[PDB]
Parts: structure tokens; C-alpha cells; sequence
């Protein structure tokens, strides 16, 4: 047809790519790193475009990761270090009316304590958990703090917010993010409903493992997500369409008290107990609960079999951080007993630890301790999606609570969404030529 | 009327129409992060800009060129290519033969530049 | 002549003599400030640059277009707006408008480049 | 196909079927030292575009204007600068009067662009 | 009692040294020059500079 090449830029395709992402949104994130968000939520459907997705490649995912470790480090920097309580604890049985779980979960420990001054001395007494010391064999003394043995304890600095706030990942201009508005999606594979977004709806950097707390729901089922359910050794990532409201408490009246510990510094630490001793737990709707796992497994059925018998059973074992459900509630954090929601074959109460003294992630070199929250709190959260390992393992597949790789938690938000480089020139033939 | 990228599945023909659409949507410690972001932003428009003034195709978005379809890089004919097909699937069937494309038209360029300049210096 | 601004208080018919005194001047850790410095300058160059490029005005200082004026935009006469007043009093006048000229002037140079396209195909 | 500057060396007539393979090479704390050095690199690349614009040689590589060659600038023949004699040499010998030839560029081109606009006028 | 205490270094003047801000190129300041300006309103001389004094 005598056809020639005519040039068009602007053309309306991509490939895929790694670029670089920017946030939007008295807080550990969006302080000033954040650009204000646009309010237009300039969503835009493309009709016909059926797009590949793989949340388990998604480098959003690494970068989310990265810019959170960042900000909480940047956040704990400028803080109080506590170097100076790295000596040892004259510590004895807290003398208030303990309740029977209870019985050396805490203990009332005295110290000698930098003041203002170089040259002076005080004598702090302090009720800690007995997860943040260790015994140790002094003269006048018993225990020493868990962590001054591996790393310097920093102390977060106070008013500064944990709570987690939503987060959009935005891309630079010639890049686009392509959202799959896929009901029952299973995180890989071609997505017909793709659209066009500029950035995520806003998503919380919440921090947990086994149970997944405030994230999003799915639409009309449950999903069951893994990167080769074969694999065993691979974390299942269950979406629930209905959210399980769980209670989370510490009903213990903390009276805080603190301390200088040199020029500008301050020591939190909780000086007294009002009221009897109760040990923090986490309340989950019997009924709802056994709804939920009736669903799970109606679902996990279809990839292991319409006959077989699936059984749910507590951690293997291992760090307090991945064999209990770690999380956040008021600032304080919570490490629950999940075994009681865990332990079936197809009102629960959960009793929880407190630490105040946490390695984030299994980084080892890095401490921080939360200071203690004055009074009650009483958290109320949605449990939106849970975390799961499959038992090695023949018939009768047993389900364990899984652990706290963080990406699993940044992979149950983020599978929706691929960045995608635009590439506007393009060539075809024409009849049209130049002259 | 259908927004950035919204073409994205229609035909080539009807997409064509959309250039505009899209194209203005190229130029619009964590500094560093967004400000690297934005210099990339700005390095891939020039790049392409460049490449279009190398090409003869400035301030263009429909430019048509001296080189000829050699029925090997695609032998669908127009109707096909046009109305039955879009620009990623297009994008995709002749991927392989960009550079080759690419590396004509330049020639194409340097041969009219030329040819320009030697007309025009006739008196 | 004038200086980097000297025109701007000159009528409109004098003013528009001097554009590539202003053109000119457009492109030239406290890093961090002057490196945002310097790309928000470049971004805002490049974004006058595309919007030119979008109405097929690539390349000029003073472009020609095919929009028809509305007199509902401005009533004043072709005299009084460029022996009778300043750009600045212009830009204020016109400038609850200026977005629906800038949708027409884009509207204009697709449907020229498509014709322009339709001529070239003609053997 | 000598390489980006494989020209260099070769005589003013021979460089100038080149121009591409220059002109493609011109775009492509650590951070900031990589973003100044990005950032240099294209406002050098951003000011030669806004001057070739400027002279109404916008996406051309070689572009003739109706500027009047000064044989004070240099009295050599055609045989002893396109031939004979490199670009390096000849950029030697055109320092002290670079500037005068941009300026009467610049005013060449501010005379077409107005030319222009009064010929279009005509109905 | 409240605050770090934080030694100057010996070597370093606080001597005020003039500052000239200057606008990016995009953007440019304006100087008023009519005296007697009590600092608001219209500024019938008007001049642009790059940098201030
Ligand atoms: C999942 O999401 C839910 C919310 O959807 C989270 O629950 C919220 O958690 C935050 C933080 O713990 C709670 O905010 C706190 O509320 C306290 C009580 O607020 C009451 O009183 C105030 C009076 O002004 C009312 O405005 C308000 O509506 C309530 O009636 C405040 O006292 C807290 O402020 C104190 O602590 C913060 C610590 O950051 C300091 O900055 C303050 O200065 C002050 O000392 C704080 O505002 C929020 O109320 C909870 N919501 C609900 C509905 O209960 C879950 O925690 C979250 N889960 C996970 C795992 O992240
Ligand atoms: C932890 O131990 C300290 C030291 O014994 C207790 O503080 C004393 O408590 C008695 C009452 O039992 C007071 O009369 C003293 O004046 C307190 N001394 C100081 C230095 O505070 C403290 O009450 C104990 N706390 C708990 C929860 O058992
Ligand atoms: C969570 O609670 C369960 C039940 O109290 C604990 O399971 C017990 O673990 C011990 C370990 O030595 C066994 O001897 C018991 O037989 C287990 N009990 C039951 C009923 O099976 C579990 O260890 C606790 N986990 C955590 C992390 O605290
Ligand atoms: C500023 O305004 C003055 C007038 O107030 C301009 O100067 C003269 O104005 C008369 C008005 O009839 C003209 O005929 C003269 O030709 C103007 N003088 C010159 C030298 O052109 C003055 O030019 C205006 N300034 C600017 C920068 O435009
Ligand atoms: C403290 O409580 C623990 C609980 O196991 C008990 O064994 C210990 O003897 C108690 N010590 C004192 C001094 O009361
Ligand atoms: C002290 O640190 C070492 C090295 O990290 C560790 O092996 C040891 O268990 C720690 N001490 C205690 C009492 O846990
Ligand atoms: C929990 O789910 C319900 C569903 O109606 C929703 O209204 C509520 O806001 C959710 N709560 C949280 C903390 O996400
Ligand atoms: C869907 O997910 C399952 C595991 O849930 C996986 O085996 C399968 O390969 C995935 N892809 C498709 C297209 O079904
Ligand atoms: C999943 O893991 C099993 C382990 O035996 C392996 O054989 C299989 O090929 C893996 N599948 C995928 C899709 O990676
Ligand atoms: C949990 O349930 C128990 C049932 O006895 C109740 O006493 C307790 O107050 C509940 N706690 C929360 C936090 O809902
Ligand atoms: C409740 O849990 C038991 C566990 O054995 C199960 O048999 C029963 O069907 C469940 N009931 C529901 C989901 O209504
Ligand atoms: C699991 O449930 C059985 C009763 O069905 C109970 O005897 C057993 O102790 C429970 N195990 C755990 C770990 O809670
Ligand atoms: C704790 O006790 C103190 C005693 O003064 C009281 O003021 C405070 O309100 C109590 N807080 C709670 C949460 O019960
Ligand atoms: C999608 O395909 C249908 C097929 O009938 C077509 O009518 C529609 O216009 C296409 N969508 C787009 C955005 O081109
Ligand atoms: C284009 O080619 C296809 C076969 O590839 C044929 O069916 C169709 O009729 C052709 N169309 C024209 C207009 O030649
Ligand atoms: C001018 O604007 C008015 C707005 O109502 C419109 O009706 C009219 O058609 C426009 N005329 C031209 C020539 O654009
Ligand atoms: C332009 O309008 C003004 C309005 O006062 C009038 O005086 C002037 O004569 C008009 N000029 C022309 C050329 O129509
Ligand atoms: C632009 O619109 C506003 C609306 O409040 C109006 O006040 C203003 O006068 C309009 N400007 C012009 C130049 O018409
Ligand atoms: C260098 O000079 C020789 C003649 O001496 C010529 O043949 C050769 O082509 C020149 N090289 C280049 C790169 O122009
Ligand atoms: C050439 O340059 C000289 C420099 O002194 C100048 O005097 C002369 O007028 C110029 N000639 C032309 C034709 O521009
Ligand atoms: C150019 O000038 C040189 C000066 O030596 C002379 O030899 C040569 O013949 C001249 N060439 C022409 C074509 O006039
Ligand atoms: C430019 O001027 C300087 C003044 O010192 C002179 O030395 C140099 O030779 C001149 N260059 C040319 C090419 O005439």
C-alpha cells in the first residue's frame, strides 16, 4: 500500500518499571517528608485493558518497607537515649494485690540515676515488666535491663504519635499507577477491570503480625493469596469481606512519673499501679470468629480439596515478636496469646504481655523503649485479613498463625496497584509522508 | 474527554485522536527522593523531545516522515493495524524493531537537512 | 533595550517588541533549596514550552493561530488594547478566560494536525 | 558511525554529517552532587534550545538564516573553513565575535517573527 | 536544668556579614524606590532586580 512511518507521541501505552515514589497525606510519618494530598480522586477506568499483575514482584512493596524503617528512624534519632539506666535493678514482687496471671509478670525495681548534674545521684523506683529485665548477679542488685547487653536503648520522645495514618505512594509525572478493580482477586495473573490512578487511596503503615488490623476488606469473598501455595514455606495472605472487631485492653491505672537524667533529658517511666493488677487481653467475638474461620477454610478447600479436613493450630515457636500477635494499642505494645482462635479442626478472651522495651524488626543493633502511657486503654480495632503458614505436613492440612516479615503486612494493601512507566512515542504506518 | 491514559484500550485509530489528553500529563532525606524523581521526570521528557527534533518532528504530535514500511517489521494491513488493534498490543508486535526505526529516521533527517540547505542555497 | 522588565509598563504594541528580553531570562542541606530552585524553574519553562508545542507554536515568540476572538472574552477594540493599554491590565482582563482560549487553542491544532495529516495523504 | 566526538578531528564539511551523533550524547552528599550534575546538564541543554528558538531555528540542526556573514569576523573562503580547517580551529578563530553573531541573530529573527505576523494579517 | 549547653567554636565570627537574596530565574523581585513608603499599598515608582541589596 506504499505505507510510510508516522511518529506519534502521546500514545497512550507503558511498560513496566522502578522508579522512585513519593508520600502524600507530632507523628512518626507524614511530619514534613509528605507532599499535601490532592483531594481530586482522579480515578479513570480503562475499558478493554487487561494488565498482568504480580503483588509478590511489586517494588512498591521494598519501597514502602524503606520508607517507613527510615521514618521511624528518623523519627527516634533526635530523642532521649538512655544509656545512663544501663545499670543494674534492686527489683522485688510488686506488693499490690496481684491477680493470678499476674504472679511475676511485674516487678518493682530501684536504681541509682543520673540527675541534671554530673556530680549528683537520685534513687528512681519504677514498676517494670519482667520481658524487660534479665537477672543478673551484682552487689545490691538483681536484674539488669534486657537490651543494654546488645544495643543502646533509646527512649521514644514523648507526644510524638505511633498511631498509623494513611499514606499515598504517588508517582512522578510520565509514570502512572494502575489499580486492579478485580472483586475476588487473586493477586497474580491478568486483571480486566484495570483503571488509572495517580496514587493509592491512602494506606496505614499499621504494624502487627498473624492478625492483619486495619487494613481494607474484600469485596465479596474471602481471598486467599500465596506466592506457590504448593510451597509450605511460603505466608498465606487471607483478605476477609467482613472485618472480626477485636477488643484490646490494659486495665491497669498507670500513674507515670519521671525523671531528668542530664541537661534537656527526661526518663518516663510508671511510677504506680491505681487499682488491682489485671493482665491486658484481647476480646474476639466467639460466634463471629467461628464464622470467619468457616469461611477460610470453605475457601482454602479449593486448592486443597473439597474432603479434606483442615485443622488450625497455635505458633511453632520462637521470638515473643512472631509466636504472639504483636501490635500497637495507645502507644503501648501488645503481644496476645493467639492460640485461643487458633485451635479447631473443620466471648474469647486473650490474655497479652507488655514490653516496653522492642527491637522493631529482626534487626539486632537497635533498641527502643516505649515509655509507659498514663491510665487505662482500651483499643478497638477490625481484624481485615490474617496471616497464615501451612504445616509441613498424607491428608489433614494443619494452619499455623504466621510470622512478622512486615512485607506480608505491606502485600496485604499494595496488591492492587502496579507502577508503570509511559511511554508516549510511538510509530505506525500511514498513508502519510512528508511534501 | 476520556482523561489520561483512558484511550489506552480503544483502537489506534480512535486513540490517535487523545495525544493531547496524555502528553501534558509527562511534566505534571526524603528531598532528595521527590527531587530526583521530579530531574527524572524532566530527563525522559527531553529525551523524548530530543529524539523528536533529531527525527524533524518538533513541536508535533502527528509526524509524518520520508520512510517507507518495509511490510517486514508488520505486514497488517491498515485496517487491521488501525481498527482492529491498540497501541499496546502495536507496541508489543513491533518492539523488536524500534531501534531499527528509530535509526532510519535519523537518516532519514540528516539526508533532508541537507537537501534543504543545498535548495536553499540556489539563487 | 529596556532591561529584563523595562517593558512592562509600556503599551502592548511596544511590549510585544521586546519578548526575548524576558524569554531570555526565564532559564538563568541548603543543596536541597537551590536544586528545588533550579528544577522548579525548569519545570515551569517546560511547561510553557509543551502548552506551545500542544497549539503547534513550537519554535515562536509571536504565534499565529486560527481561534476566532470572542467578544465576549474582551469588547475592546483592536486600538485601545494595544496603543491604550499595558500587558499587566490585559492579563487582569483576560484572565477568567484565559483557560477556555488555552482549551480552544488545543481543540484548533488537533483538528489542524489532523487535516494537515489528510493533505499529505493525498498522492 | 566515527563515535560521539570521532569528527572532532576531521574537517568542517565531514563534522557536519555528525550533528546527530553529538547531539544525541547531550542528555544521556552523593545525592546532590548527582542532581547538580544532572540538573547543569540540562539547564546547558535547556539554554542552547531556547536560543536556537530564539533565532527561529527550533528542531533543526542545521538552520540558514538571513543574517549577513561579516568578512570582519573572518575573510576566509568557503575552501578554508569547510575544508582545510576543523571545527576546534574555527571555533578558535570565532571567540571575540560569538556574541555579535548571536546578537544579530536574535534581531534577525525578531524582524522575521514581526514580517511574519503582518503578512499573515493580510486578508 | 533544661536545656544543652553548646560552646561556640572560638573560630567562628558572629560579625554580621551582608546577605543579597536573589530569585530563581522564573521569578524576579521588585524594589520600591518612592520615598517616604510607609511600607503598604500601591508603589508608584517600581524597579526589578535580581538580587537584594
Ligand atoms: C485501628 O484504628 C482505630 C481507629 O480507627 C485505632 O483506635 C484509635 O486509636 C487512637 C490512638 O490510640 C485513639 O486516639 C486517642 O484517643 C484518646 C481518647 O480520645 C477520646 O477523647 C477525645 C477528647 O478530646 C475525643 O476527641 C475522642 O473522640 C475520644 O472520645 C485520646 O486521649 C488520645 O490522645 C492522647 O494520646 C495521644 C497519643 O498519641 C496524644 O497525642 C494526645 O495528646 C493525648 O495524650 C488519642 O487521641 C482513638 O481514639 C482510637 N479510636 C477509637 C475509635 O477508639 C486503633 O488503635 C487502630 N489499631 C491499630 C492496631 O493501629
Ligand atoms: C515499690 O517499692 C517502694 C519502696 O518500698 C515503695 O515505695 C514506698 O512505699 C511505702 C508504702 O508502702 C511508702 O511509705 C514509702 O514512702 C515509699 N517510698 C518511696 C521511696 O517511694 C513503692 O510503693 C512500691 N510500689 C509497689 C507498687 O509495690
Ligand atoms: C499461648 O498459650 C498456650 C496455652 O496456654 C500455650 O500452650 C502451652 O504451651 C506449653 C509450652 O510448654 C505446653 O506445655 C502446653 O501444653 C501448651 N498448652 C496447651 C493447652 O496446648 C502457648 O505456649 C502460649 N504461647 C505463647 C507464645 O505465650
Ligand atoms: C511611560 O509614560 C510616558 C508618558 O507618561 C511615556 O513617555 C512619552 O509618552 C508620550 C505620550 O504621548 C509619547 O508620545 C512619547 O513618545 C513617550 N516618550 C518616549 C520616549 O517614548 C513613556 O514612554 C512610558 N514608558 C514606557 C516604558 O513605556
Ligand atoms: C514473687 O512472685 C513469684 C511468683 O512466682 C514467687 O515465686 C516469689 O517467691 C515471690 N517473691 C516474693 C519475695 O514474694
Ligand atoms: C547478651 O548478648 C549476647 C549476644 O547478643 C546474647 O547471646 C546473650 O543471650 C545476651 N544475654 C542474655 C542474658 O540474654
Ligand atoms: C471496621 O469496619 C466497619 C464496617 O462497617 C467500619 O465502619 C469501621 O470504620 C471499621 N473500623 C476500623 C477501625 O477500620
Ligand atoms: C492464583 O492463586 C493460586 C494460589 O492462590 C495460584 O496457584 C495460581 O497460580 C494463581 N494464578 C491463577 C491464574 O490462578
Ligand atoms: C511450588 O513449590 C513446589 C515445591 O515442590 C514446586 O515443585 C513448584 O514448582 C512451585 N511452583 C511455583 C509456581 O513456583
Ligand atoms: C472481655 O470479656 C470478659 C468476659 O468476662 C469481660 O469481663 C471483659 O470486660 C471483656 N473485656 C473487653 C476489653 O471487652
Ligand atoms: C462453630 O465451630 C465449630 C467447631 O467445631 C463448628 O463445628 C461449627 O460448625 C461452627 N459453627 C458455625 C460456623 O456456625
Ligand atoms: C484446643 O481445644 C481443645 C478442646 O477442643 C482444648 O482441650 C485444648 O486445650 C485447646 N488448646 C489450646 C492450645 O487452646
Ligand atoms: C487514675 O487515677 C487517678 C487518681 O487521681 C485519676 O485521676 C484518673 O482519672 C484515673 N484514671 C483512670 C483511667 O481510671
Ligand atoms: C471497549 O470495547 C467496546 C467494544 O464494544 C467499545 O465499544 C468501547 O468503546 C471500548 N472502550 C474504549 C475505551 O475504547
Ligand atoms: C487485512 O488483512 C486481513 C488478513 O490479515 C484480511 O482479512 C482483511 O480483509 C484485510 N483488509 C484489507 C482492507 O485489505
Ligand atoms: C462566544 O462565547 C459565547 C458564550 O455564550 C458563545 O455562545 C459563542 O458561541 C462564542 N463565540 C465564538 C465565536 O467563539
Ligand atoms: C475603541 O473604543 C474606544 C472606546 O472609548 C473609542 O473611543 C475608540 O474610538 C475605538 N477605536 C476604534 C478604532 O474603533
Ligand atoms: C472573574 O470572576 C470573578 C468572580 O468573582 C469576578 O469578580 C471578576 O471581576 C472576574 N474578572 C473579570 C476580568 O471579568
Ligand atoms: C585524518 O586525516 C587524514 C588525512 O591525513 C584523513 O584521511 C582522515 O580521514 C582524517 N580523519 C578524520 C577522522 O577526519
Ligand atoms: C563588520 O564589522 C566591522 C567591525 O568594525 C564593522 O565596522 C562593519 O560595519 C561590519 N560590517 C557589516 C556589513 O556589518
Ligand atoms: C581561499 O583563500 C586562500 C588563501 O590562501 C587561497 O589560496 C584560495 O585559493 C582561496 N580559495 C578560493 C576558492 O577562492
Ligand atoms: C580576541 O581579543 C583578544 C584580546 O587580547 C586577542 O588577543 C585575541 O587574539 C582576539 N581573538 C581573535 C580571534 O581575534
Amino acid at each position: 500500500e506504499n505505507l510510510w512511518v508516522t511518529v506519534y507521541y502521546g500514545v497512550p501505552v507503558w511498560k513496566d518499571a522502578e522508579t522512585t515514589l513519593f508520600c502524600a497525606s507530632h507523628n512518626v510519618w507524614a511530619t514534613h517528608a509528605c507532599v499535601s494530598t490532592d483531594p481530586n480522586p482522579q480515578e479513570i477506568h480503562l475499558e478493554n485493558v487487561t494488565e498482568e499483575f504480580n503483588m509478590w514482584k511489586n517494588n512498591m512493596v521494598e519501597q514502602m518497607h524503606e520508607d517507613i524503617i527510615s521514618l521511624w528512624d528518623q523519627s527516634l534519632k533526635p530523642c532521649v537515649k538512655l544509656t545512663p539506666l544501663c545499670v543494674g535493678l534492686q527489683c522485688t514482687n510488686v506488693t499490690n494485690n496481684i491477680t493470678d496471671d499476674m504472679r511475676g509478670e511485674l516487678k518493682n525495681c530501684s536504681f541509682n540515676a543520673t540527675t541534671e548534674l554530673r556530680n549528683k545521684r537520685q534513687k528512681v523506683y519504677s514498676l517494670f515488666y519482667r520481658l524487660d529485665i534479665v537477672p543478673m548477679v551484682d552487689l545490691w542488685t538483681n536484674y539488669r535491663l534486657i537490651s543494654c547487653n546488645t544495643s543502646a536503648i533509646t527512649q521514644a520522645c514523648p507526644k510524638v504519635s505511633f498511631e498509623p495514618i494513611p499514606i499515598h505512594y504517588c508517582a512522578p509525572a510520565g509514570f502512572a499507577i494502575l489499580k486492579c478493580k478485580d472483586k475476588k482477586f487473586n493477586g497474580t495473573g491478568p486483571c480486566q477491570n484495570v483503571s488509572t490512578v495517580q496514587c493509592t487511596h491512602g494506606i496505614k503503615p499499621v504494624v502487627s503480625t498473624q492478625l492483619l488490623l486495619n487494613g481494607s476488606l474484600a469485596e465479596e469473598e474471602v481471598i486467599i493469596r500465596s506466592e506457590n501455595i504448593t510451597n509450605n514455606a511460603k505466608n498465606i495472605l487471607v483478605q476477609l469481606n467482613t472485618s472480626v472487631q477485636i477488643n484490646c485492653t490494659r486495665p491497669n491505672n498507670n500513674t507515670v512519673k519521671s525523671i531528668r537524667i542530664g541537661p534537656g533529658q527526661a526518663f518516663y517511666y510508671t511510677g504506680d499501679i491505681i487499682g488491682d493488677i489485671r493482665q491486658a487481653h484481647c476480646n474476639v467475638s466467639k460466634a463471629t470468629w467461628n464464622e470467619t474461620l468457616g469461611k477460610v477454610v470453605k475457601q482454602l478447600r479449593k486448592h486443597f480439596g473439597n474432603n479434606t479436613i483442615i485443622r488450625f493450630a497455635q505458633s511453632s515457636g520462637g521470638d515473643l515478636e512472631v509466636t504472639t500477635h504483636s501490635f500497637n494499642c495507645g502507644g503501648e505494645f501488645f503481644y496476645c496469646n493467639t492460640s485461643g482462635l487458633f485451635n479447631s479442626t473443620w466471648s474469647i478472651t486473650l490474655p497479652c504481655r507488655i514490653k516496653q522495651i522492642i527491637n522493631m524488626w529482626q534487626r539486632i543493633g537497635q533498641a527502643m523503649y516505649a515509655p509507659p502511657i498514663q491510665g487505662v486503654i482500651r483499643c478497638v480495632s477490625n481484624i481485615t485479613g490474617l496471616i497464615l503458614t501451612r504445616d509441613g505436613g498424607s491428608t489433614t492440612e494443619t494452619f499455623r498463625p504466621g510470622g512478622g516479615d512486615m512485607r506480608d503486612n505491606w502485600r496485604s494493601e499494595l496488591y492492587k496497584y502496579k507502577v508503570v512507566k509511559i511511554e508516549p512515542l510511538g510509530v505506525a504506518p500511514t498513508r502519510c509522508k512528508r511534501r | 474527554s476520556l482523561g489520561f491514559l483512558g484511550a489506552a484500550g480503544s483502537t489506534m485509530g480512535a486513540a490517535s485522536m487523545t495525544l493531547t489528553v496524555q502528553a501534558r500529563n509527562l511534566l505534571s532525606h526524603w528531598g532528595i527522593k521527590q527531587l530526583q524523581a521530579r530531574v527524572l521526570a524532566v530527563e525522559h521528557y527531553l529525551r523524548d523531545q530530543q529524539l523528536l527534533g533529531i527525527w524533524g518532528c518538533s513541536g508535533k504530535l502527528i509526524c509524518c516522515t520520508n520512510v517507507p514500511w518495509n511490510s517486514s517489521w508488520s505486514n497488517r494491513n491498515l485496517s487491521e493495524i488501525w481498527d482492529n488493534m491498540t497501541w499496546l498490543q502495536w507496541d508489543k508486535e513491533i518492539s523488536n524493531y524500534t531501534q531499527i526505526i528509530y535509526g532510519l529516521l535519523e537518516e532519514s533527517q540528516n539526508q533532508q537537512e541537507k537537501n534543504e540547505q543545498d535548495l536553499l542555497a540556489l539563487d
